[PDB]
RNA sequence: CCUGUCAAACUCCAAACUUACAGACGCCGUUUGACGCGGGGAUUCCGGUGCGCGGGGUA
RNA sequence: AGUGCAAGAGCAAAAGAUAGCUUGACAGUGUUCUUCCCAACGAGGAACGCUGACGCGAAAGCGUGGUCUAGCGAACCAAUU
RNA sequence: UUAGGCGGCCACAGCGGUGGGGUUGCCUCCCGUACCCAUCCCGAACACGGAAGAUAAGCCCACCAGCGUUCCGGGGAGUACUGGAGUGCGCGAGCCUCUGGGAAACCCGGUUCGCCGCCACC
């Protein structure tokens, strides 16, 4: 890469298809998850806050407590355990 | 239920392909195993498709091979009718073979090694550089096709 | 059907597009209510580079305040036709614009469940000429 | 310089003029020849079909076209036929003209990428195939082997 | 509309009915919402909660079913609003609801407005709602005094037939009084 | 309206495929202790080739 | 369109414009990610909390500077609270 | 739901167009400014108070496919591309066979002129 900022190579993954453009429905930003639940991590291009490092887009971790309204999801990067601070706006229930 | 026979060695073959063969209990060339026809098993044989020979064998053939190259989970003991009857649910090899073919049991379940270590093919096989449809010996075979190979390796 | 389809005057905007005022005074008397400043957009050569800047005033009159005004404005105008809107409006003159429309217009001007007025329920140049011409004067 | 330096399609497509400057003008004079006033209302239609994907420098296009149309004057300067070269040299080409250090070349020309089987030339004629000859001379000045194909014309 | 790339707003935005940016800030509290809505002739007050396939109304009150308790006056006024709020607030309590936040939808936060009257009503019913007292009307206006006085400048009844000629903010008290004990559907 | 062409830094589309988690089979581990945790000792940080996919370059 | 500045991305009852008001560009202390995929490593950065004090708002709430990714500096020594 | 309020999904719902609907009851337009409140100017809007009138807007109901969108049949196409294999072919570029996957454009014919949840209501 020519640079090493968090958004390097994110043109795709952080852009919306023209039709999904614009403010997103609030229903999913308010969704409540319980500790132990499996949640898929995917940034909503339309939602600025509550984001996580683009490199984790696609991960499926485990909700384990929250911090403020934000949730603390545990994931495993390669072979390393990591905790991710992320809002409902960027999470989805697995299954 | 298909009869799997590794016809190409390990050198240079993809690792993820080698592990598969190993998951199917085959760890040497000419080693043969019996595999149920399931979605899960089907994917595996397809991945291993280019280094093996597989097909559904006839009752007879299976019996010939079982009698000739089956082995206990441990030891030399010959797997003959008597063995089969005094050690398995069935009364004789034929009974076992039928059960395998109809996929009602497996070589392990009956205290037998999952592997039928066959002999090199008497007369030589068709080649390991081309599939069956091309005159080779690789890929899926005819029941008559598999039988010939198996029988030649009896 | 009618009664709720027959035209009516909704606001008459009298504005003096000056280029930098003392003019409000006359607008206040000519109409009867305070004028509003007219800021301008963009920087331009007519030494009009100032974005926020008084450059004229206007006055939006409604109801009687609008009639009582047109009851002298119109007479000072002759024109008609071509000089009419595609929505049944017309400006003449110091400018004096007359916005015309039918009874259910608030549907498009309110906050909640607002909506645009359907083309059919719009006012045509023709249907406009009729209404006004039918009020102390002549068309073309 | 030789076609050998640019006739293969092994490089990435390089055509974004928004990121490339100093591209030489094309030598191709025209793409529509003959009676361009008329539309393909002809009995016969022959095409010159390239038999291998290749890159054709605007150089070769101009020489190939000229040699074909310049010949189609076996029918006259205002003859009854229409000639069309359907490909345009979009692909910008470079040359590293220091040795291999900082070698990204500088624009030196353009070329059109033709895939085997496409027709590069299409002519329209009345039963008077002098065009078939105009093309034996055309594919003579382009890299690939070519196929001279006739479409509307069961008048053999 | 125009093309594949065109962006059509959400149905409730097209209908110009729901303000989604406010909605989200509202849903932040995690509390039920006290939906305060109006009509030319009526005033509605609901206590909505969040659901899997959409909102759930656990308790509501409409200025119309106010007469069902002895209302013989118009229903598009201040006293009407408050009472409708108090009525819904009470049914709310019955339903086991203890707190909520005021959602005035697309209406304006004008002091002494009917929505706030709705909010004062619900609060007095026992519901705990985040509010600000000096944005509310001064009780008398809630009672409907402003209208009685307006009829004082009579010469012609403010009410076409209806009830009374000089109107009754007293009729208001009698009703609030009624709603504060026993009675069906509360 | 008709007609002729394109895109590594275009996309109304869109694979094969790669990849997170889960279940299933398989294989593996519970005297051959896997997975994992803690510590001791390194070597190593000139690489090369084939094949696939490449970017540069006439090569 | 606009949003200070590359490029790519976000944004319309707004993240833009106007008006008004305000100083959260606040003090303290953390959690996590990043810097350094995996996989150890400092300064720096960011996200998300809490404690305290404030601004605005009817309120939910928003404000841990500017929509996001650049604008940064160790020990020793000085000056400063 | 003989017209309502809050929503979920966020065009299958958009764009455009036709027909129908209010006798007491609902939504509106509508009428009107003493009040709360309001327009850098206007009761236009916002806010408040109210029924003389209307179903013409809106809205609700029924329907139309011309455009945009979603999904489906048949054709394009098992084409393009592709994961695995080959002492198959080709000067080479590149191609082919076996195996496991498999598209886009476009044409023709259907579908789509929203679905669903909670509450209230001759
Ligand atoms: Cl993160
Ligand atoms: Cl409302
Ligand atoms: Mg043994
Ligand atoms: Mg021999
Ligand atoms: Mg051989
Ligand atoms: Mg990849
Ligand atoms: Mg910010
Ligand atoms: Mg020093
Ligand atoms: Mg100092
Ligand atoms: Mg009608
Ligand atoms: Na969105
Ligand atoms: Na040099
Ligand atoms: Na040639
Ligand atoms: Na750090
Ligand atoms: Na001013
Ligand atoms: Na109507």
């Amino acid at each position: 890469p020519s640079s090493n900022g968090p958004l390097e190579g994110t043109r795709g993954k952080l852009k919306n298809k023209p039709r999904d453009r614009g403010t997103s429905p609030p229903q999913r930003a308010v969704e409540e998850f319980d500790d132990g639940e499996k949640v898929h991590l995917k940034i909503d291009p339309s939602v600025p806050n509550g984001r996580f490092h683009p490199r984790f887009d696609g991960q499926t971790g485990t909700v384990e407590g929250k911090q403020g309204d934000a949730y603390k999801v545990d994931i495993v990067d390669g072979g390393k355990e990591k905790t991710i601070i992320v809002t409902a706006a960027h999470l989805r229930r697995q299954e | 239920m298909h009869a799997l026979v590794q016809l190409r060695g390990e050198v240079n073959m993809h690792t993820d392909i080698q592990d598969t063969l190993e998951m199917l209990n085959i760890h040497h060339v000419n080693h043969c195993t019996l595999v149920p026809e399931t979605d899960a098993y089907r994917g595996m044989v397809a991945k291993v498709n280019d280094f093996v020979a597989f097909g559904e064998p006839s009752q007879e053939t299976l019996e010939t091979v079982l009698a000739t190259r089956a082995e206990p989970l441990e030891g030399d003991a010959d797997v003959d009718d008597e063995w089969v009857a005094e050690h398995t649910d069935y009364d004789d090899i034929s009974g076992l073979a039928f059960a395998l073919l109809s996929e009602e049991t497996t070589l392990r379940e009956q205290g037998l090694s999952p592997t039928l270590r066959l002999h090199p093919p008497r007369g030589g096989h068709d080649g390991v550089k081309h599939p069956v449809k091309e005159g080779g010996q690789l890929g899926k075979h005819d029941t008559e096709g598999i039988d010939d190979l198996l029988e030649a390796m009896r | 059907f009618h009664e709720m389809r027959e035209p009516r005057i909704e606001k008459v905007v009298v504005h003096m597009g000056i280029g930098h005022a003392n003019a409000e005074d006359i607008l206040g008397e000519i109409t009867g209510q305070m004028p509003v400043r007219t800021k301008a957009k963009r920087t331009v050569g007519e030494f009009d580079i100032r974005e926020g800047d008084p450059i004229g005033a206007k006055v939006t009159l409604r109801d009687e305040m609008a009639e009582e005004f047109l009851q002298t404005a119109l007479p000072l105008a002759e024109l008609a036709t071509s000089q009419f809107d595609d929505t049944g409006n017309f400006s003449f003159g110091l400018d004096v614009t007359v916005n015309l429309v039918r009874p259910g217009y608030r549907v498009a001007k309110r906050d909640k469940a607002s909506r645009s007025i359907p083309t059919k329920h719009r006012l045509n140049p023709a249907d406009a000429v009729a209404f006004i011409e039918s009020t102390y004067d002549v068309e073309v | 310089k030789p076609g050998a330096m640019y006739r293969n399609s092994s490089k990435p497509a390089y055509t974004r003029r928004e990121y490339i400057s100093g591209i030489p003008g094309k030598k191709i004079a025209q793409f529509d020849m003959g009676n361009n006033g008329a539309g393909p209302t002809y009995p016969a239609q022959v095409e010159l079909v390239v038999e291998k994907p290749v890159q054709i420098r605007h150089n070769a296009l101009e020489a190939a076209r000229v040699a074909a149309n310049r010949y189609v004057q076996n029918s006259g300067a205002a003859a009854n036929y229409k000639f069309r070269i359907r490909k345009f040299p979009f692909h910008v080409i470079r040359e590293n003209k220091d040795g291999m250090r900082a070698p990204f070349g500088k624009p030196v020309g353009t070329a059109a990428r033709v895939h085997g089987a496409n027709h590069i030339f299409i002519a329209w004629v009345n039963p008077d195939p002098n065009v078939e000859e105009a093309w034996r001379r055309a594919k003579m000045k382009v890299t690939p082997t070519i196929n001279i194909d006739s479409s509307p014309a069961g008048n053999a | 509309a125009t093309g594949p790339r065109y962006k059509v707003p959400m149905r409730r935005r097209r209908e110009a009915r729901t303000d989604y940016h406010q909605r989200l800030r509202l849903l932040k509290s995690g509390k039920p919402r006290l939906v305060a809505r109006k009509s030319n002739k009526h005033v509605r007050a609901q206590l909505v909660t969040l659901g899997p396939n959409g909102d759930d109304t656990l308790a509501s009150a409409h200025s119309s079913d106010l007469a069902e308790y002895g209302w013989e006056a118009p229903t598009g006024n201040m006293p009407s609003a408050y009472l409708t709020g108090l009525l819904a607030g009470l049914r709310a309590q019955e339903a086991g609801v203890e707190e909520a936040v005021l959602d005035i939808g697309l209406n304006s936060p004008t002091p002494g407005s009917k929505v706030f009257a709705i909010q004062e009503g619900a609060i007095d019913a026992g519901l705990d709602i985040p509010h600000n007292d000096d944005v509310l009307a001064d009780w008398q206006r809630t009672r409907g005094a402003h209208i009685a006085e307006y009829d004082e400048q009579l010469e012609e009844p403010l009410y076409s037939g209806d009830f009374d000629a000089a109107d009754l903010p007293e009729h208001f008290d009698e009703l609030r009084e009624t709603l504060l004990d026993g009675d069906i559907e509360l």
